[PDB]
């Protein structure tokens, strides 16, 4: 139903950058927007929900921000454990849906 | 589809007094009130005060007490505000919005465009 | 009387990105009722200005999906989803609760 | 306050005047708005005991949603009116399609708004309680959040505040069938009767009576319960407006005057049968018989209109000439000698006959004064308390001057071969002819 | 903390039918809603189906809608997904996760979902000749 | 029936309508308030509908019509008052009968 | 209890007999006092849950003061008494000057005195 | 433990207690029916026979 | 206070406890029959009295 | 509609010693008053079951010393104090708030 | 009955120092309403004892600056800003609010 894109498509950085990785929903989702985290082969793990709060156990430098039709997740160390594909999740109205995926990589 | 529009601007000497119109149209007059406002060259908005149309209550701001009286005419749908005492202070737009019937919160959601005065010597 | 201090004062912005533009109170905006009242207006160059969000969250009639704007607390937000050549002008928070009804000071908004 | 009271002698009867007046002449109806949020299901299934406490919250919550839901001596000349003719008249008009949605989208910026409904009627909407700003962003999230464990006890502390007001209308509502008066104060707090009162299109004079006794003005209006759909609940409140302020108005009082003759069953006892208050309203002063109708607060008398009669000036004089030709006196007879008293406003009108023992006391000199037979009136200053028989009546120890007017007793002038004593209302010219 | 195990590997011949399971714990698992999602190789997950253990109530994903069903049973902890007919273009890695929030909501949209924080390990499931 | 000599005008507001008597100089109106006044009620008994107004008044006191939706019939009528001799009216009956009344009249 | 009815019927009524009386003869009026502190200000300025909550009791009981300042078949032969005579009559005495403060003095020590008013 | 007039019902109260039924004739046939005053709220016996009279 | 016009009757439990009720009517310079009577009735006695503000 | 398990299925006990049963009920079973209604019912072979146990930790009239069970919050015990011969059969528990009133599939308990 | 205990029993004191005398109670002497009862005494020999103290913290009337005391919970005190030449005697500590009205035991008061 809802189109959710992350921008961008994909994704260049070192280790301890300071990263920012948006998404944009084609309708307002109302701050009800999740971060989760997957690498190759494993489920995917909540980071972050209501866009901005940390989950507990999520390392403290993971931040978010954003409303309406704009979200953003900032990350301020990089680790190499860290670079994985990264989903932004609509939780505003059925179905949920997921983006496209970011796959972070050192270069 | 709501509507305010403003006189023609106007030059005055200091010691004189000022007049302004604001006339509505597009919705019940009656059922709101009329706050106005000043922007003089390189300042911001000052709220001088609100009169509702429906019951006659009128607020001025305590920097303007002494020199502000607001008058609702219902039968045309028109707001005046006459303010005396005029100054170098005086050189700016005054605006016109639309405001509840009550003390309440404001909503300010239509402006008119402003009606221009000058003063100088 | 609150005053309102709004953040920053001089916003100049590129093309399709987002902008922010935060409101500050002095004191609580909080009614009878529990509603907390900070309203945005958007005023172009030798017109009118025009009322752009009522309430927090609240957008207004007309108001395309580029605006919006929730904060709780003390503060209040307004954010741009993408700025664009129309957007050219000055913006203003207001609180409707205390009197007398205190404006902002105004943050100017040109396209770099 | 310079207050007067007046006995007469002729019809042992005492005049109180010196009050300012306040007259219900019209009703103002305001649609008081509660927005609601309508929970379709509590899920949660943990027994801890702030789990517990929560659900038990929420299921009072979703049981006052669902019980408002099953919610949709001259008196009988008075007409009978709809005192909530004008809040069900709006109700039925909020019931109408359309009419939920402007109340909703007036009030989506604003706390208080003019509303033109399809009727043509323009009213004030008022939001005093938000609770679906309360229970969406900012109680729902952190339930929903935490999966029903509340972390804190103070958010279902403060929960029990908010909804405490919820709850007690519920159960008004549901104890006297949508319909309470006076306006409790959890439909209606002082602050916003007062802020009401001021935001009336009406004149200052009005404004400033009403906000002295928002007390007596709470208790002579009512509350109608209107519709609850679309996570709104709007009930009208019904407050009297007093059109007519500092009129002068007067009280009367009258006591059970008859004859003292030797004999048991020859004596006759006449009353006059007007007592209450009159207003003085334009051309002709409001009477109000009932003293129900009417509130004395600090010399002000505030009375309604709806359950008054109208009357020429002339009801005045019916204090100062009995006989007179311009107006007819209205009084009841009988020849049953009971003796009383009536404890009027600077003091007390005691009608002693027989062998009914009557005397007039301060506590601290005993008896002052033994009534003998007749009508007698006694000062309120110097007297504490009163006795008739063996019952026990209190003067009033109202500040104020009283004179004794003195004059003879109008029951002589009739003969008791001749008295009609079957009337329970009559009057002067009627008995005179009845006498003829 | 919480851990939910699922079942192994499947691989069916295209029309016949299939289970799988995915089990969980006792404490927390009765608080909170069962998703189920499907991921393809190359392709974005893919959205099925919720249940909640307690009710056993069902909400699904419009595409998938009539193609699978779901069931669950609170004695054992299971949560169950049934399909009436395989096909090929079924080949994919499904996840059971457990949601929080939702548990009160009132006029949907908008939903109180916040979280997907426990899922399985993921079954491969192949459906080849 | 009861029986009275007293004339003081009232009225008295039924499901569907309200019936206002209207007698000596008292003023009586029924307006609804996007018109004002729009019927001055004469002397007599008389009705006015519940559809068409909403406020009357009679002397200076305020009644409000019942909204209730519905049809009313105005069933015409002669009123039975003329029928009676104002010489021979008893007038001090609180519960009386129309036979009886009518002995009392004999 | 020998509670005992007859029952007549040459006017068809029933006297019932044999009850224990208590007829209300004399009003004793006693002053009730509740020793309240006029609290001038609540400047409480955090949003807090605790704060929130206590700058709401505060807050009632600021109203609840401001409250109780603003409010400053032959029944026809029945005389209409004032029931409230009596507390209407030590209210007015209590209302002139330098009452209260006897009221205040006697009970400093205990907690019944009988004060002598200015009335007497 | 009821009692039904017509179609309305009511209960009689259980106190305990001894009941005399003290038996009379009804003083209403000492009245004639075409002298009976039935205009009077509040009446007596001497003056109701002074009515008769 | 504020609905009833600072006149209120019954004294609700709020004004008067009924221990209290019970206390005040002990120390009233009466005979004993009196209190013994108001004693085993204080609700009737409470339903029977006025408080004035 | 709630459904009752029992534990265990098979019962094989010796003489003389105690025994249990437990039944675990899929919803609460409290009613408004505050009442748990769980009930515990005994069948011999060949004859009709009789109640055993009616209330939480409650013996029904005529139940001998050695029955009784009382549990909390969301599982329920039958406990025998002493086994004789005279208690083969099968025993079933049961609820009585929701409807359809469910049992249990019932234990059977023989002496070994 | 509540029983009043004092402490210490004699107290020798020098000229212009202050002096403290305790009374500890054996139960809650709270009212009903709230207020904590306990008065002190002082007796000159020859003659009759003077109040000092009505309520806690509470000086009675002529009843010099000398004398305070101030305590809540359990105990009470009795504090005497400069003992003088007049202020030999005894002092007694006194509850009201428990039937009967028990003393304490009183401590002697001398000058060294």
């Amino acid at each position: 139903d809802i189109q959710l894109t992350q921008s961008p498509s994909s994704l260049s950085a070192s280790v301890g950058d300071r990263v920012t990785l948006t998404c944009r929903a084609s309708q307002s989702i109302a701050t009800f927007l999740n971060w989760f985290q997957q690498r190759p082969g494993k489920a995917p793990k909540l980071l972050m929900f209501d866009a901005s709060k940390l989950q507990t156990g999520v390392p403290s430098r993971f931040s978010g921000s954003g409303s309406g039709t704009h979200f953003t997740l900032t990350i301020s160390t990089l680790q190499p454990e860290d670079f994985a594909t990264y989903y932004c999740q609509q939780s505003y109205d059925l179905p949920l849906t997921f983006g496209p995926g970011t796959k972070v990589e050192i270069k | 589809q709501v509507q305010l529009v403003q006189s023609g601007a106007e030059v005055k000497k200091p010691g004189a007094s000022v007049k302004l119109s604001c006339q509505a149209s597009g919705y019940t007059f009656n059922n709101y009130g009329v706050s106005w406002l000043r922007q003089a060259p390189g300042q911001g908005l000052e709220w001088m005060g609100w009169i509702s149309a429906y019951n006659g209550n009128k607020k001025y701001a305590p920097k303007f007490q002494g020199r502000l009286t607001l008058t609702t005419v219902t039968s045309t749908g028109t707001a005046y505000m006459e303010l005396r005492s005029l100054k170098s202070d005086d050189t700016a737009l005054y605006f016109c919005a639309r405001d509840p019937p009550a003390v309440a919160a404001a909503m300010f959601d239509f402006w008119g465009q402003g009606t221009q005065v000058t003063v100088s010597s | 009387d609150v005053v309102l201090t709004q953040s920053p004062l001089s916003l100049p912005v590129t093309l399709g990105q987002p902008a922010s533009i935060s409101c500050r109170s002095s004191q609580s905006l909080v009614l009878s009722d529990g509603n907390t009242y900070l309203s945005w207006f958007h005023q172009r160059p030798g017109h009118s200005p025009r009322r752009l969000i009522y309430r927090i969250s609240h957008r207004d009639s007309g108001v395309p999906d580029r605006f919006s704007g929730s904060e709780s607390g003390t503060d209040f937000t307004l954010k741009i989803s993408r700025v664009e050549a129309e957007d050219v002008g000055i913006y203003y928070c207001m609180q409707g609760t205390h009197w007398p009804r205190t404006f902002g000071q105004g943050t100017k908004v040109e396209i770099k | 306050q310079n207050i007067t009271e007046e006995f007469y002698q002729s019809t042992c009867s005492a005049v109180s005047k010196g009050y300012l007046s306040a007259l219900r002449t019209g009703w103002y109806t305001s649609v008081i708005t509660i927005e609601l949020s309508n929970i379709k299901e509590i899920k949660c299934n943990g027994t801890d005991a702030k789990v517990k406490l929560i659900k038990q919250e929420l299921d009072k919550y979703k049981n006052a949603v669902t019980e408002l839901q099953l919610l949709m001596f001259l008196g009988f000349l008075l007409g009978v009116g709809s005192a909530i003719a004008s809040g069900v008249a709006v109700s039925k008009v909020l019931h109408l399609e359309g009419e939920v949605n402007k109340i909703k989208s007036a009030l989506l910026s604003t706390n208080k708004a003019v509303v033109s409904l399809s009727n043509g009627v323009s009213v004030l909407t008022s939001k005093v309680l938000d609770l679906k700003n309360y229970i969406d962003k900012q109680l729902l999230p952190i339930v929903n959040k935490q999966s029903c464990s509340i972390p804190n006890i103070e958010t279902v502390i403060e929960f029990q505040q908010k909804n405490n007001r919820l709850l007690e209308i519920t159960r008004e509502f549901s104890v006297n069938a949508g319909v309470t008066t006076p306006v409790s104060t959890y439909m209606l707090t002082n602050s916003e009767l007062l802020s009401l009162i001021n935001d009336m299109p009406i004149t200052n004079d009005q404004k400033k009576l009403m906000s002295n006794n928002v007390q007596i003005v709470r208790q002579q209006s009512y509350s109608i319960m209107s519709i609850i759909k679309e996570e709104v609940l709007a009930y009208v409140v019904q407050l009297p407006l007093y059109g007519v302020i500092d009129t002068p108005c007067w009280k009367l009082h009258t006591s059970p005057l008859c004859t003292t003759n030797t004999k048991e069953g020859s004596n006759i006892c006449l009353t006059r049968t007007d007592r209450g208050w009159y207003c003085d309203n334009a051309g002709s002063v409001s009477f109000f018989p009932q003293a129900e109708t009417c509130k004395v607060q600090s010399n002000r008398v505030f009375c309604d209109t709806m359950n008054s009669l109208t009357l020429p000036s002339e009801v005045n004089l019916c204090n100062v000439d009995i006989f007179n030709p311009k107006y007819d006196c209205k009084i009841m007879t009988s020849k049953t000698d009971v003796s009383s008293s009536v404890i009027t406003s600077l003091g007390a009108i005691v009608s002693c006959y027989g062998k009914t023992k009557c005397t007039a006391s301060n506590k601290n000199r005993g008896i002052i004064k033994t009534f003998s037979n007749g009508c007698d009136y006694v000062s309120n200053k110097g007297v504490d308390t009163v006795s008739v028989g063996n019952t026990l009546y209190y003067v009033n120890k109202q500040e104020g001057k009283s004179l004794y007017v003195k004059g003879e007793p109008i029951i002589n002038f009739y003969d008791p071969l001749v008295f009609p004593s079957d009337e329970f209302d009559a009057s002067i010219s009627q008995v005179n002819e009845k006498i003829n | 903390e919480v851990q939910l195990v699922q079942s192994g590997a499947e691989v069916k011949k295209p029309g016949e039918s299939l289970k799988i399971s995915c089990k969980g714990s006792a404490d927390s698992f009765t608080n909170h809603w069962i998703g189920w999602v499907r991921q393809t190789p190359g392709k974005g997950l893919e959205w099925m189906g919720m249940i909640y253990p307690g009710d056993s109530d069902t909400r699904y994903s419009p595409s998938f809608q009539g193609q699978v069903t779901l069931s669950v049973d609170k004695s054992v902890t299971t949560v169950y997904l049934q399909w009436n007919s395989l096909k090929a273009s079924d080949t994919a890695i499904y996840y059971c996760a457990r949601q929080v929030g939702g548990v009160v909501v009132a006029e949907p949209p908008p939903y109180y979902y916040y979280g997907m924080d426990a899922w399985g390990q993921g079954t491969t499931v192949t459906v080849s000749s």
